[PDB]
RNA sequence: UGGUAUGUUC
RNA sequence: AUACUUACCUUAAGAUAUCAGAGGAGAGUCCUACUGAUCAAACAUGCGCUUCCAAUAGUAGAAGGACGUUAAGCAUUUAUCAUUGAACUAUAAUUGUUCAUUGAAGUCAUUGAUGCAAACUCCUUGGUCACACACACAUACGGCGCGGAAGGCGUGUUUGCUGACGUUUCCAUUCCCUUGUUUCAAUCAUUGGUUAAUCCCUUGAUUCCUUUGGGGAUUUUUGGGUUAAACUGAUUUUUGGGGCCCUUUGUUUCUUCUGCCUGGAGAAGUUUGACACCAAAUUCAAAUUGGUGUUAGGGGAGCUGGGGCCUUUCAAAAGAGAGCUUUGUAGAGGCAUUCUUUUUGACUACUUUUCUCUAGCGUGCCAUUUUAGUUUUUGACGGCAGAUUCGAAUGAACUUAAGUUUAUGAUGAAGGUAUGGCUGUUGAGAUUAUUUGGUCGGGAUUGUAGUUUGAAGAUGUGCUCUUUUGAGCAGUCUCAACUUUGCUCGUUCCCGUUAUGGGAAAAAUUUUGGAAGGUCUUGGUAGGAACGGGUGGAUCUUAUAAUUUUUGAUUUAU
């Protein structure tokens, strides 16, 4: 259950600043949002944020510096997302952002799914024959 | 406020910051100091005096707090009744623009003295 | 061994 | 501006980081371009470090405010006391109610003050940057672009607070282009490379002549030389086109002059100088005096400082040769010997009792051999199924073509290929039998026998100490250094010889420091070094722990 955000904010230099400034755009008045110094919990394969919002995946890579992942509990809170803005242009820093349904879902969302481990190691494999 | 403030500089190395400075009564003074004493008076340009009433008081006691902000300009306020001083914001310049402006100040002033050399002879 | 300021004449 | 009178005053000191050692000066003090360590400052420099740097694929938004509006928003709270008169509740300096004379100050503010809450508008700040509108991640995210702002850590150089004046019979001493940028196209000139003609030196090859050797031509094969017909990279003169900017608001802001949107320009100068401006009395203008601010930005050649990589050379440390049997020397360390008696403490064996894996064979336990079984491996390999594919090379089918499937399918590569599995081979991990072996008595109680220490005698070679069974040295044992003789293993080379020895390097190679060269990146480029101060500003100590900050009457409590 992963979404793909295109056409997000390049450079905040911390990870953990940028989560709490697109949990502060996704939602006014949050938990999380309107207390900083807070301790930003980690979830391995704990909700974090209403409407179904679990978690959000940045990297510094040089291939797509703008554009970025979230992931939710299910397909039932994307299709709520979905339904809630309807091809609607949500604010963000200065810029307006395009969300759509990626075509490969999140290790957590495997992590979801199979525990209704394998696919990690499918991605070491890979990951070894692209660094030989 | 993310802005770092130095980790081993003194009052000859703060000048021209922002400073937010707290008095015994709590009335902060915000502004750029200019100069210092062994007494440490602070000079202050464009100072704000901002307090707390009464009434709000009993909200700040464990949110929006709603202070009391009044202009002083440059003022310059004695080091008797201070009791702390912090920096809350840095100025407009950079330290290398400081650094070619001191530079522009010392070869003015060294030909000032030149000039005072001419028309002295 | 001196400094600051002021008033006249050239 | 000179000359003179008058009013006030004529100065708190000492010092410039700390610790240890050596030397000098007549316990104490001073100095060392004296040595090691810590700390501070400055300049460079690097740490896959820490935080931040605003859409333009739109008409937004981040931070700080409004001493801005709606807003006289909504909900609450106050707007003086005393004497007396006509009634009066009444412990007050008649407090309370209605009216008044008089007496002291008498915040304005009630459109006021506090709390609450939303919307709109406007100000200051930025990289409003270079490529792309992209399928990454449990070791949670390729932080491996050009920078800027703030900070941390680490390394190198200089100095021990810093700046002006004078002297040095001290060193020093550069320039060039540009004053909107970038891109594309056309033309001249220059430099570097490739192809052939007039060609030339050497050479692989071809052909002809001639005396073994050589000469003529081609391949200008190979490298180089002359010239420039053709091609390519870079710079420059001019023109034209496209994109952006002109807020540069005094239309580039270094200055002056001319001049500009059918354009973006031209000329001159630049730190003992020049430019612009303010203030004044001299009664227009003009001139004089005192001050203020500017003299800039980018790129390039030369020089220099520093950071990183590679190469050459020197010095040092391991490798180097080591391990062993024999001799001499001598260093260190430990104690010399044996029997008997007593059984002081210990150890072994045997006797009695109790308890324990089963009291004993076997069983069981321990090692592990993979000989075998069972089991396991993000183990590996090969293949099957989704299509096993790809180097779409070729053939065939579906098909205009593309694309799909299949073969030539091991000719080479991708573990299998799966985001479900499976097949077979191999090793390793655990268990049991076995190739096999060890083990089957231990703990508590009682007494005896044997060995050694506590003690007594006889002893054992001599010196020192000593009451002595006595302690140290010659004595003896063990180990390390030199030294020699042969064996074995061995880095490289040679020789007897490829068993193995002999000789040499006592090497190839790794690290550190120093000398030199090349490449990548950054800063600076006109002042610097020494000395002198009845020099200036900073830092420390004492006056100064007493009314002026900094050695306390600001947690509002009896």
């Amino acid at each position: 259950s992963a979404l793909y955000f295109q056409n997000l904010p390049s450079r905040p230099a911390n990870k953990e600043n940028y989560t709490r400034l697109l949990l502060k755009h996704i939602n006014p008045n949050n938990k999380y949002a309107i207390n900083p110094s807070l301790p930003l919990p980690h979830n391995k394969l704990l909700l974090d944020d209403q409407m179904g919002l679990l978690e959000v995946s940045i990297s510094r890579s040089s291939k797509m510096t703008n554009q970025a992942f979230l992931t939710f509990v299910t397909q039932e809170e994307a299709d709520r997302f979905l339904e809630k803005y309807t091809t609607t242009a949500l604010k963000v820093q200065g810029r307006k952002v395009r969300m759509g349904k990626a075509r490969t879902n999140s290790l957590l969302g495997l992590s979801i799914e199979m525990q209704k481990y394998n696919l990690d190691i499918k991605k070491v494999l890979k990951a070894r024959k692209l660094k030989r | 406020s993310k802005i770092q403030v130095a980790h081993s500089s003194r009052l000859a190395n703060l000048i021209d910051y922002k400073l937010r400075v707290l008095t015994q009564d709590g009335r902060v003074y915000i502004g750029q100091l200019m100069a210092f004493d062994k007494h440490m008076n602070l000079v202050l340009n464009e100072c704000i005096e901002e307090r707390v009433p009464k009434t709000q008081l009993d909200k700040l006691r464990p949110l929006n707090i709603k202070v009391e902000k009044r202009v002083l300009g440059l003022t310059i306020l004695r080091g008797e009744q201070i009791l702390s001083t912090v920096v809350e914001d840095k100025p407009l310049l950079s330290k290398k623009e400081r650094l070619v402006r001191d530079k522009k100040e010392k070869k003015q002033a060294q030909k000032q003295t030149k000039l005072r050399k001419e028309k002295e002879k």
